Order: C-alpha cells, then sequence, then structure tokens
C-alpha cells in the first residue's frame, strides 16, 4: 500500500493533497497504542 | 308483497313496543314528578341574552385594557431608557449580566435560577428575572448584541412591577430589532432551534402597516440554474411574512409578463391562498430573453385596479432578478411619478452581471437593494424591507402607537391558543433637541403581551345555560376568536403527501354549518353593529353523524373598546334555568352521601362532571378518583364556602337529591327488565347515574354532560332519540352494551318551558330481534334505520352483526334511491383541523370533508319502484310515531344481480374548496383604519449604495 | 470488458428506500468480496448509475475506451482503481 | 451557458465568454482535470 501510495505521487495524482493529511493534527485508530487522551499527535511536520 | 295497509300495521305494533319499553323504564314522566313535587330547593331565574353579551364583552374589553395599560407602561420605559444609553465598545471589564435560555463567555456573565414549577404554565419558570432568547445564527457577545443586551436589562423591574398588579399575567416579551428577544418570566427555551422572533406574526404587525406586496420574478433564461433554485425559496421564504392584512400577488416576466398562478389580481394571502402561490413558484422554468419594461408595465397594473379588495395601503413591487443593463426609467417616469409605489429589488445568485441598473430602480422609488448570494442570506435578507415600510410610522410620533392583537396562534412555549399586544418601541437618542434624526427613523424592536384563549372563556360562563348554547366572538377579517368548534391545532390545507408557525385562522362559516341567514349576521357583526335574530337552524351533532334542525337566537354585540365582536347562540327553552337555593345543612349531606363510591349498589354507578367547583380542586380527566376528591372535599371544607362559588356546587348537590330519588324510588322496584340492559340519567347539574353497576362499566360517554352529543340531540328533538352504536370493532359495546335511546324531560314550573335533564335506556339487540321477528328470508328484506340512515335492526343475520353501519355500504343501491326520492336529505361540510393518515403521490394535518344525512320530507309513506338494469324492485317505506326511526322494507338483492359504487358517509379527505374561483367572490371584512405611508419627512437617501 | 462489466452499480441506500446514504457513493461488493457498508441503517442493492454519472464504467466498448484513454494519461487512473477496489477487492484489479 | 445543470452548485472552469473559455482551453491543455470538463460537458447533453 506504501509502494503503491508512492506509485501514486510519482504519477503526480494529488500528491500535495497527500502531504497535507500527514500533518501533525490528525486522528490515528485505536488499534495503535499510546497514552490516553493525547490521541491527536500522531502526525508529523517532515511530510512537506 | 304486502298491501299498504298490512305493513302500516306491522310497524304500529313494534312502534307501540319501543316507545312504551323506552317510557316505562326509564321513567320520563316520573322525573317530571320529581322536579314538580319539590319546587322550593330551587328557583326559576330569566336567562337574559341582552344583558348577558354586554356584560360578556365589557369583561373581554376591561381584560384587553389591562393588557393596553401594561404595554404603555413598558414601552414608555424602554424608549426612555435605551435614549440614556452610553454605546460602551469594550464590555471585557463591565461585563454584562444575563439568562440565556437553552443552555445548561468573552463579555457576559451567565446566570442559574431556581426554576420552580407552578400552575397556569405548563412549564418551569422563575420570577427573580428575565430570559433572554439569541437565535442560532446571531453571535452573543458581539458589539451590537452586547450594547443591546445591556439597556434591556431595565426592563426586568418594570416586568416585575407589571405583573405586581396582575397576578394572572402571560407571557411578556420584548422582540428587540438586532434579533434577540426577552422575555418573562424566565423559562427554558423548547432538534436545531430557528426561530427568530423578528419573523414573527406578532412582530411583524408592528413593523409596519398593511401592504399591497405584487413580486416580480425572473425567469429570463440566464436565470436557469442555482440562481433560480434561490429564487424560488426566497419567495417562498418570504411569502411568510405576510399576515392576513397583506395582499400579494406573483408575477413572472421573460419578454412577455404573466401570473404564474390562477389569481390574475391581488388575493388576501391568508392560509390556503398563499399556499397556491407558493405551489405555482416552485414549477417555473427559466428561458427566454428578459424585457423589464414589459414586467414593470404589468406589475404596475394590477397594483392599479381597484375593483377587488385590497389592503388600500402600502403598495410594493420586490423585484427577483439577477442583473442587467435596462433601466426603464421611460416606465417609472409614466406610471408612478409621484413616487406612491416603493421598489425593492433582490439581485440573487453569484454572477458577474451589471447591478447598477438594479441598484438605480431601488433608489429612485424610496426602495431598497438586496445581495443574495448564496442560501444562507435568502432567511435575513427577505426580511430586512420591513424596516424600510416602517419610517413613515415612525415619524407620526404619538399617533402611531396603537395597541394591536394578532389572529389566534399557538404558543412557541407551548401555552396553548394565544394573542398577542403589540406595541412598537422608537429610538429617542437627541429627540429632546430633534437633531441627530439619522438612525432615529428605525423601531428599536416591538413590545408584546401574551393573552390565552383560556383567560377569555373564564369570562364568559356557559354553565347557566343550556348545552346548545355558546358564545362565540368574531374577528374583522370573519375569523372566530372564540368558538367551541376552534381546537388547538393548526388547520389544514390541501392533501399531505410523502414519497404549526402559521395561524390558528377559522372563519365563521367554516366553524358551523353556513347558512344565507348566517352570512347576514357575520356581515353585522364584523362592521360592528349590535342586533338581535331568531330564525330556524338545522344544527349538526357534537359526534358527526347527525343533522338536527331547531330554532335558535343570535345575539351579538361590539367589544368596542377592541375591534371584536361578541355573539351568544341561545336556543329556546333555555330562556330560564334551575338556580339552587339551599342552606339547610343536614339537606346537603344527605345529598353529599349519594356520591359515595361505596353505596353505588343501591343507588347505581355514579358520574361527577369535571367542572371548576373550587380553585383547590384540580380536574382529573379520570373521575374514578376525581368523584374521590370532590366529595372528600365537601365533608373536609365548611359549607360556607367562602374561596368558591356555591351556584356550581349547590346545582350539582340539588341533582343529586332528584336523580337519586328516582332510583330508589322507581328504578329500584323494577331490579331486571326483558328488553332493559342499562338506564342512564344525565342532568344538567352535571351528574350521570346507570343503575346497574355492571352496566356502568360500558359507559364510555364524556362524564362532562355538555359535551355529550346524545344529551345535546335529544333537547333538540321533542321525541325519543335512537342512537346507533359505532363499528369496526372500535372497542366493546355492540351486543353487550345495546341500542341507546333518550328523552329529554320537560318541566313547566309557572308557565315555564325547562329541560333540566335526560333519561333513557340501551335496549338489548338480541331481545329486540325477537319481537322484530314475530327472518333471513331470501327473497325479502327489512331493516330499520333511524335519523341519518345507520343499521338499528336488520333481518339477514349478516346485516345485523355489522349494527350501527351506514346504509350505504350495505346496499348502495337502495340508499342513492332514497336520496333521490326525498327522504334522506345531505349536507356536506370542510373540517379544517383534522388529522388523516398521508397517502403517495405519522400523520399530517389535512381537510377531511364531512357528510350528514338527516329527515328531508315531514311525510311518514313512502313507496316506490327502484330500476337496476332490466329489473324493477319495489320497496315500502314507513317511519315510526314519535320516534326519529324509519321500517324500509324490499325485496332481497339477488333477485336482482346489479351492485354501484358504495356511498361512503365518513370522514374522507379532501383538498377543497377550489381557491381559484373563492377570490372571484370573497367574503366580506373589513380592513384597518391606520395607513401610515408616504411621509415628506423621510429621508431614504440610503438605497442600497452606502452599505455597497 | 471481459475482467469486469457492470460491477459499479451497488452503492449502499438507506434501509428499505431509494435515497443513495452517502454523499459521495462508492459501490458495494459484486459478489461480497471488495466493500460492504456498515452504516447503521444502510443496505446495498444493483440500482446504482454509476460513480462519474455512469460515464466512467466499463460496461460498454466505447465506455471502456473512454475509460481507458482517461487512465493512460494519468488523469483520476487512481479514481478508477480505487472505484475497482471498493467494487471487486484488492487483488485483480490493481494488475489491470 | 450549458454548464448550468447540476443546480447544487457554481462551476468554474465553464465556457461562459472568452476569458473563461482561454482558461478553461488551457487547463485542458495542461491535462489537470481535463476529465472533469470532459465530464461536466457529456452531462450538458443529457448524460452517458
Ligand atoms: C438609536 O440611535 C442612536 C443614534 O441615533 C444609535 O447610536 C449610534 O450607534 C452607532 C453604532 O452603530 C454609533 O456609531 C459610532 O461610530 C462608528 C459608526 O459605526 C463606529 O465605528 C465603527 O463603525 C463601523 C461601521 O462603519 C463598525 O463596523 C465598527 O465596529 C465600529 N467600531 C470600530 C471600528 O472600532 C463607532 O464604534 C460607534 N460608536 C462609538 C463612536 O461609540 C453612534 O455613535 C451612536 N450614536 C449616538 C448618538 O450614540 C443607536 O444604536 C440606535 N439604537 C439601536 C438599537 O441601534
Ligand atoms: C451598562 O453597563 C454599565 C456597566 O456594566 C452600567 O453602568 C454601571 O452601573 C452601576 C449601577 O447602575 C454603577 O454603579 C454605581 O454608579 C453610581 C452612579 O450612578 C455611583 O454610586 C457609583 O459609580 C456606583 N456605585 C457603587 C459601585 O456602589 C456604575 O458606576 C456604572 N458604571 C460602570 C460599572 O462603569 C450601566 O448601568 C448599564 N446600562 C444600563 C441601562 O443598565
Ligand atoms: C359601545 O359604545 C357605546 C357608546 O360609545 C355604548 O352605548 C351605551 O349604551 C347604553 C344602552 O344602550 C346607554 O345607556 C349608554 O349611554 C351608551 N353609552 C354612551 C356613552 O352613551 C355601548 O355600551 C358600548 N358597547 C358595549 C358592549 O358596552
Ligand atoms: C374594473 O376594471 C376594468 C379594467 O381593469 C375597468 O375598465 C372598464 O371595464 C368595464 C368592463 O369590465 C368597462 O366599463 C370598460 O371596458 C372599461 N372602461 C370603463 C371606462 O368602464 C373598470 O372601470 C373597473 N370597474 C368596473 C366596475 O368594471
Ligand atoms: C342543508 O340541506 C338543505 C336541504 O336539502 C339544503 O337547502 C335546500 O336547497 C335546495 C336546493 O339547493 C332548495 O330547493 C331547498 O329549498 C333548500 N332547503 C332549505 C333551505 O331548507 C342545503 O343543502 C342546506 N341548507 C342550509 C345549510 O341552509
Ligand atoms: C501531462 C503530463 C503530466 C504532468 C503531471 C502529471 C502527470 C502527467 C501532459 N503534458 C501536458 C502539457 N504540459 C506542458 C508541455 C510541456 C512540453 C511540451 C508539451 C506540453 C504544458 C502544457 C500547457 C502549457 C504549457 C506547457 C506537459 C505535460
Ligand atoms: C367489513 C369491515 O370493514 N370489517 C372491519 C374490518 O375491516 C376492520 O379491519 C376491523 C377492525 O379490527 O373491524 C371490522
Ligand atoms: C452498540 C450499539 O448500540 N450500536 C448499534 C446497536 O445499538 C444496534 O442494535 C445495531 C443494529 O445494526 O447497530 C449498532
Ligand atoms: C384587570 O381586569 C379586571 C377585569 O378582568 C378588572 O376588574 C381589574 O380592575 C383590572 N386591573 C387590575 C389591576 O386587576
Ligand atoms: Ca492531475
Ligand atoms: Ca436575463
Amino acid at each position: 500500500q506504501a509502494v503503491l501510495l508512492l506509485f501514486r505521487c510519482a504519477t503526480g495524482e494529488a500528491w500535495q493533497e497527500i502531504m497535507l493529511a500527514c500533518l501533525p493534527g490528525k486522528l490515528c485508530d485505536p488499534e495503535s497504542d499510546y497514552n490516553p487522551g493525547e490521541e491527536y499527535t500522531c502526525g508529523s511536520n517532515f511530510a512537506i | 308483497f304486502p298491501s299498504a295497509v298490512t305493513i302500516k300495521s306491522w310497524v304500529d305494533k313494534m312502534q307501540e313496543d319501543l316507545v312504551t319499553l323506552a317510557k316505562t323504564a326509564s321513567g320520563v314522566n316520573q322525573l317530571v314528578d320529581i322536579y314538580e313535587k319539590y319546587q322550593d330547593l330551587y328557583t326559576v331565574e330569566p336567562n337574559n341574552a341582552r344583558q348577558l353579551v354586554e356584560i360578556a364583552a365589557r369583561d373581554i374589553e376591561k381584560l384587553l385594557s389591562n393588557r393596553s395599560k401594561a404595554l404603555v407602561r413598558l414601552a414608555l420605559e424602554a424608549e426612555k431608557v435605551q435614549a440614556a444609553h452610553q454605546w460602551r465598545e469594550d464590555f471585557a471589564s463591565n461585563e454584562v449580566v444575563y439568562y440565556n435560555a437553552k443552555d445548561d463567555e468573552p463579555g457576559s456573565q451567565r446566570i442559574k435560577p431556581v426554576f420552580i414549577e407552578d400552575a397556569n404554565f405548563g412549564r418551569q419558570i422563575s420570577y427573580q428575572h428575565a430570559a433572554v432568547h439569541i437565535p442560532t445564527d446571531i453571535y452573543e457577545g458581539s458589539t451590537i448584541v452586547l450594547n443591546e443586551l445591556n439597556w434591556t436589562s431595565a426592563l426586568d423591574e418594570v416586568f416585575k412591577k407589571n405583573r405586581e398588579e396582575d397576578p394572572s399575567l402571560l407571557w411578556q416579551v420584548f422582540g428587540s430589532a438586532t434579533g434577540l428577544a426577552r422575555y418573562y418570566p424566565a423559562s427554558p427555551w423548547v432538534k436545531i432551534d430557528l426561530y427568530d422572533v423578528r419573523r414573527r406574526p406578532w412582530y411583524i404587525q408592528g413593523a409596519a402597516s398593511p401592504k399591497d406586496m405584487l413580486i416580480l420574478v425572473d425567469v429570463s433564461g440566464s436565470v436557469s440554474g442555482l440562481t433560480l433554485k434561490l429564487i424560488r425559496t426566497s419567495v417562498s421564504e418570504m411569502l411568510e411574512t405576510l399576515s392576513d392584512d397583506d395582499f400579494v400577488n406573483v408575477a413572472s416576466f421573460n419578454s412577455n409578463a404573466q401570473d404564474v398562478s390562477c389569481f390574475q389580481h391581488l388575493v388576501q394571502a391568508n392560509v390556503r391562498n398563499k399556499k397556491v402561490l407558493k405551489d405555482a413558484v416552485n414549477n417555473i422554468t427559466a428561458k427566454g430573453i428578459t424585457d423589464y419594461k414589459k414586467g414593470f408595465s404589468f406589475a404596475f397594473e394590477q397594483l392599479l385596479n381597484y375593483n377587488v379588495s385590497r389592503a388600500n395601503c402600502n403598495k410594493i413591487i420586490m423585484l427577483f432578478t439577477d442583473g442587467g443593463e435596462e433601466r426603464a426609467q421611460e416606465i417609472f417616469n409614466k406610471y408612478n411619478k409621484d413616487k406612491k409605489v416603493r421598489v425593492f429589488t433582490f439581485s440573487v445568485g453569484q454572477h458577474n452581471y451589471d447591478r447598477g441598473p438594479i441598484q438605480w430602480m431601488a433608489c429612485e422609488n424610496k426602495g431598497y437593494y438586496y445581495e443574495i448570494p448564496s442560501i444562507g442570506a435568502i432567511r435575513i435578507n427577505t426580511q430586512e424591507y420591513l424596516d424600510v415600510l416602517g419610517r413613515p410610522m415612525v415619524l407620526a410620533g404619538d399617533k402611531a402607537k396603537q395597541v394591536q392583537w394578532t389572529n389566534v396562534y399557538l404558543d412557541a412555549l407551548e401555552l396553548g391558543l394565544v394573542i398577542t399586544g403589540t406595541l412598537p418601541v422608537f429610538n429617542i437618542t437627541g429627540q429632546f433637541e430633534n437633531k441627530t434624526n439619522l438612525k432615529n427613523q428605525l423601531i428599536l424592536g416591538v413590545m408584546g403581551v401574551d393573552v390565552s384563549l383560556e383567560d377569555i372563556k373564564r369570562l364568559t360562563p356557559r354553565f347557566t345555560l343550556c348545552p346548545n348554547g355558546y358564545y362565540f366572538a368574531i374577528d374583522p377579517n370573519g375569523y372566530v376568536l372564540l368558538h367551541p368548534n376552534l381546537q388547538p391545532k393548526p388547520i389544514g390545507v390541501g392533501i399531505p403527501t410523502i414519497n404549526s408557525q402559521e395561524p390558528v385562522t377559522l372563519d365563521f362559516l367554516d366553524a358551523e354549518l353556513e347558512n344565507d341567514i348566517k352570512v347576514e349576521i357575520r356581515n353585522k357583526m364584523i362592521d360592528g353593529e349590535s342586533g338581535e335574530k331568531t330564525f330556524r337552524t338545522l344544527v349538526k351533532s357534537q359526534d358527526e353523524r347527525y343533522i338536527d334542525k331547531g330554532n335558535r337566537t343570535y345575539t351579538w354585540t361590539p367589544v368596542n373598546g377592541t375591534d371584536y365582536s361578541l355573539a351568544l347562540v341561545l336556543p329556546t327553552y333555555s330562556f330560564y334555568y334551575i338556580k339552587a337555593k339551599l342552606e339547610e345543612t343536614i339537606t346537603q349531606a344527605r345529598y353529599s352521601e349519594t356520591l359515595k363510591p361505596d353505596n353505588f349498589e343501591e343507588s347505581g354507578y355514579t358520574f361527577i362532571a369535571p367542572r371548576d367547583y373550587c380553585n383547590d380542586l384540580k380536574i382529573s380527566d379520570n373521575n374514578t378518583e376525581f368523584l374521590l376528591n370532590f366529595n372528600e372535599f365537601i365533608d373536609r371544607k365548611t359549607p360556607n364556602n367562602p374561596s368558591c362559588n356555591a351556584d356550581l356546587i349547590n346545582r350539582v348537590l340539588l341533582d343529586a337529591g332528584f336523580t337519586n330519588e328516582l332510583v330508589q324510588n322507581y328504578w329500584s322496584k323494577q331490579k331486571n327488565i326483558k328488553g332493559v340492559k342499562a338506564r342512564f340519567v344525565v342532568t344538567d347539574g352535571g351528574i350521570t347515574r346507570v343503575y346497574p353497576k355492571e352496566a356502568g362499566e360500558n359507559w364510555q360517554e364524556n362524564p362532562e354532560t355538555y359535551e355529550d352529543s346524545f344529551y345535546k340531540r335529544s333537547l333538540d328533538n321533542d321525541n325519543y332519540v335512537f342512537t346507533a352504536p359505532y363499528f369496526n370493532k372500535s372497542g366493546p359495546g355492540a351486543y353487550e352494551s345495546g341500542i341507546m335511546v333518550s328523552k329529554a324531560v320537560e318541566i313547566y314550573i309557572q308557565g315555564k318551558l325547562l329541560k333540566p335533564a335526560v333519561v333513557g335506556i340501551k335496549i338489548d339487540v338480541n331481545s329486540w330481534i325477537e319481537n322484530f321477528t314475530k327472518r333471513n328470508s331470501d327473497v325479502m328484506d327489512c331493516v330499520i334505520l333511524d335519523d341519518g340512515g345507520f343499521l338499528l335492526m336488520a333481518n339477514h343475520d349478516d346485516y345485523t352483526n355489522q349494527i350501527g353501519r351506514f346504509f350505504g355500504e350495505i346496499d348502495p343501491s337502495l340508499m342513492r334511491h332514497l336520496v333521490n326520492i326525498s327522504v334522506y336529505a345531505f349536507n356536506k361540510s370542510y373540517d379544517y383541523q383534522s388529522v388523516c393518515e398521508p397517502g403517495a403521490a405519522s400523520k399530517q394535518s389535512c381537510i377531511t370533508e364531512q357528510t350528514q344525512y338527516f329527515f328531508d320530507n315531514d311525510s311518514k309513506s313512502f313507496s316506490g319502484v327502484l330500476d337496476c338494469g332490466n329489473c324493477s324492485r319495489i320497496f315500502h317505506g314507513e317511519k315510526l310515531m314519535n320516534t326519529n326511526l324509519i321500517f324500509i322494507m324490499v325485496e332481497s338483492k339477488g333477485t336482482c344481480p346489479c351492485d354501484t359504487r358504495l356511498l361512503i358517509q365518513a370522514e374522507q379527505t379532501s383538498d377543497g374548496p377550489n381557491p381559484c374561483d373563492m377570490v372571484k367572490q370573497p367574503r366580506y371584512r373589513k380592513g384597518p383604519d391606520v395607513c401610515f405611508d408616504n411621509n415628506v419627512l423621510e429621508d431614504y437617501t440610503d438605497c442600497g449604495g452606502v452599505s455597497g | 470488458l471481459e475482467l469486469f462489466i457492470g460491477k459499479m452499480h451497488k452503492t449502499c441506500f438507506f434501509a428499505d428506500s431509494d435515497i443513495v446514504a452517502e454523499e459521495d457513493p462508492a459501490p458495494c461488493a459484486f459478489s461480497g468480496n471488495g466493500r460492504q457498508c456498515t452504516a447503521n441503517g444502510t443496505e446495498c442493492r444493483s440500482g446504482w448509475v454509476g460513480p462519474n454519472g455512469g460515464i466512467t464504467n466499463f460496461d460498454n466498448f466505447a465506455f471502456a475506451m473512454l475509460t481507458v484513454f482517461q487512465c493512460i494519461t494519468m488523469e483520476g487512473w487512481t479514481d478508477v482503481l480505487y472505484w475497482m477496489n471498493d467494487a471487486m477487492g484488492f487483488e485483480l484489479p490493481w494488475v489491470y | 451557458g450549458k454548464f448550468n445543470f447540476d443546480e447544487t452548485q457554481t462551476k468554474r472552469s465553464t465556457f461562459d465568454n472568452f476569458p473563461q473559455a482561454l482558461l478553461t482551453v488551457f487547463q485542458i491543455l495542461t491535462g489537470e482535470d481535463w476529465n472533469a470538463v470532459m465530464y461536466d460537458g457529456i452531462m450538458a447533453y443529457g448524460g452517458p
């Protein structure tokens, strides 16, 4: 799936909209383990 | 087929069997003797119709004067307090303290009140302060809102001061032009919230005067797409700001101007008419080129009609378009040179067309220019035109401050049917030296005090009148402010098809059965003149199944503090009433002892009318327990009764003895009678007595005697009345209850006719069959019908199984021919407040058409032949004497196999009457005499351009 | 055409109704292999026009040729890929 | 003027006048969202 996303960006489909969706202020699934309360901390500024 | 003589004698035997059984078992003459036996426990008092109406009209005028005084005392403070306001622009330090409804703060502090529950209010309230309502689309904490939120805090003290003299005061509300509404007493607001105080009918009438609106809709090609959807929505949401005093019409133009509907001239814009225009608006398509000269020429011609009824007031043209390069200045210089017609122009949609000519059109003609880019701006831009129309009224001054009253409508805070007073509030800042005059020509808001219809009903007592007598007040427009047929439900229009904000405006001719004489009475009341008329009227029964004709007397006078007119309907035999006089201690204890639930085995099952005997005895709607509270109050209270009226308690106690003395002396001797299942006595005092305890469990009638359909019907008739049971397995009662027969007693005290009670029995159907037989023949059919064409005694077993059914649903061929030969007349009428199950294109309100059948000809013997296809069917019709029954014999339907359409007598959903032809000959009405428009001192220099 | 004809015709409406539940509908599983709507009170039946109003689909030769030409110009090809992922599954469409 | 069929929104890439036609043709040449304008033009003539 990551390789498919990278191919999508390589063809330049909506790469800027993918980039805008990886910023720090994002929700991530409860399946991953994290401290309760801080739920929107996942996501990084290095996406740009 | 037996001869006429042999069938006349056959029915002669049975009419003696039925009458004698009801005469003796019920004991009609025994009750008459009991009333005449004493003649000293009560006195006969006259019932002067002329005196009653003036007294009742004086109380309504006085009641509406307390609220009028509570409004001028409330609007004067608002004008003075606001003129002293300083317009602070920073509330972070001096926060505003207020209670905001619909809740559990940058520049405000919230209040948590106490919220005590009380009576005369369906909800929990608090007299400590006043709640504030702010619309969802209005941000609290803005400078405009916060400044208004300060100077209105001075209304709290005058809210309390108003309520101290009159503790019976309902909601007092101030609707500001900023959007917020502050009402007293504080109470929580009532899904999302869409209430805006500026769009309420009580706010709109005080904002401006009646108007002759005329909406011009651009249906050229350029408006196709999204901007047509907004035009149709803006027009629909703008007709919602038109009351019954405003006349509107809608036109469209695309190289040719035409009406969008069936009206062709200005119509009254009531609930029904506005539905037609609204339906016709969501049908228009965009096509063609734009022609403004033809559109405006057609619009200016309808405003100058003067043949039809109009408002003779504000004349305004509304232009819903997008943009163009045509100014049409040659038309405005021809049709309105004196600027007697305002032109408001709306530019709707997202576009780049020239709005210059649209802006210029609204500036020369004292109008205003509005922008509606999206749906969010539709609701607010379609109500700001009342700021322009209120300009001449502000400059009038003290002569424009007149209290007005709305149409009857349902209160927003779930209070029931109410009417609201109205009085505008003006800017006064700088008026002492008369130097500002810039924003001073726009109203601050509207003041209002609610009056409930139950408040008015307490000023017109009806328990000294006959159950057929009632008060009914009218309106200039003809609608009823007070009527027994007015229900707390919205009036329906059309048919509800699926794939409360409107007022309850019920016309007088729609409340009861229309008549040529009654139209004259309605017109004489509208123009405000007293009078009186006695005439024969045919009256619909309480249950919409029978029609009976009896003499009535209408007495009306105008309530000439306000513009209402009060009338009192009063039949004959009710100009006198039984007034109870009794102060002896032991004669009331014995009478009250008859009300004990324990000894029903010796006095019969007893019901009590839930009247307001005393203020501390709450109505229960149970009667099983309510009687327990009533009689336990009698022995636990001093018989002097200083807090509640003895007149309403002396009557019920006096009727308690009379009903019991019939049971003990007469009914007790005959424990069981072959043809009798129950015996009941219903009196004017308000009690019912069913002798058998077991048979007293089947009494499904209303405990209140004034609401009993058979009681009211038996007074009009001078003979035994047979009431057919219901059908469709509507609970129990078909065989185990019986057939109800009633006969009102008539007493002559001093040459005066009086009908204080009714008596009757319940004839068992199974034992009546045995008498009737002395059977299931395939070649002959014999049925008995009452006044209304309902089966009461059949012959074919299966026919008897479907007892109490309309004859047209079991033998349509015979019933239709009966109507033609003039034995069963019928009169159709509409019910505008009804709820019906919707069909295809829970439940919704709708109009349902009612049909009632009754005896047309006085003649008793009928005969003839009906032809239903190559066959000859003969029948004989004889009517029972001293009874509303008719016996019909005809040979069975098997001989002639024909079956036409069924004739239904039921609450059938309809959409009529047609509104396209009612506007051709509308009912008479009188418009308001106040007309505030075309003032020379008006500025109107801010057309649409200073704002952008 | 050979692999898939008329697979993008099943969006999840409301129960016992004819109105699409979502504002941007996507196909269900054709045979219970792709995507299933699990919204409270939703079910899907073959009575949907298509993703782009019926313009983008593989149920005709002209429609298939238009879709192929649209995808070969690297314009909206991922949209068709994801719609076929919703319809069929996650194994066949990515190769095509 | 045939791009007024949606009735729910206003479309920016149209052929309403000469400047907008030039902008839309340039956008089609660059290849960005040319299929969206093609769909709009197809639905302007009735549909699929
Ligand atoms: C009854 O009438 C009186 C006067 O006839 C009226 O009081 C007047 O209220 C206005 C506010 O609308 C005051 O205007 C002052 O001057 C300007 C004009 O708005 C304001 O400055 C900015 O104005 C822009 C609009 O152009 C506005 O968007 C912005 O928020 C304002 N503030 C900024 C940019 O900081 C002033 O703030 C405003 N107030 C001052 C200077 O204190 C008039 O001064 C008022 N006139 C008098 C004599 O007091 C009153 O509102 C009317 N009643 C009601 C209910 O509206
Ligand atoms: C708009 O809001 C203003 C502030 O929220 C109100 O102004 C304040 O009103 C208080 C009481 O009315 C004043 O308190 C007293 O004022 C009198 C002068 O009349 C003096 O004795 C003192 O200043 C003071 N007394 C005390 C504190 O014991 C405030 O002075 C006054 N101003 C402020 C707080 O800045 C306005 O009343 C209000 N407008 C309306 C119409 O209610
Ligand atoms: C309506 O107003 C009139 C007068 O304004 C009231 O007429 C009174 O009628 C009685 C008897 O007919 C006279 O004794 C009074 O003298 C009249 N009043 C005056 C001022 O002359 C009439 O009562 C008012 N309507 C009601 C319902 O009270
Ligand atoms: C009613 O309106 C019409 C036109 O809107 C007025 O014009 C007259 O119409 C009647 C026939 O309908 C005729 O007398 C003439 O054809 C018209 N002119 C004149 C001078 O009468 C009409 O005056 C209005 N009023 C009435 C009572 O018809
Ligand atoms: C109620 O019913 C009566 C009886 O059918 C109707 O009035 C009759 O109308 C016919 C023709 O329309 C006349 O020939 C009769 O003379 C009328 N009888 C009357 C006036 O007593 C009509 O449907 C209703 N009448 C009302 C409401 O007054
Ligand atoms: C699309 C290629 C593509 C781009 C991003 C992502 C995926 C494919 C096709 N072509 C379209 C035209 N463009 C260029 C272009 C550059 C060189 C030669 C021809 C065209 C263009 C378009 C309009 C105006 C100036 C320049 C170059 C690419
Ligand atoms: C209010 O109206 C009543 C009549 O309904 C009247 O008796 C009374 O004087 C009026 N005023 C007050 C303050 O009660
Ligand atoms: Ca792209
Ligand atoms: Ca145009």
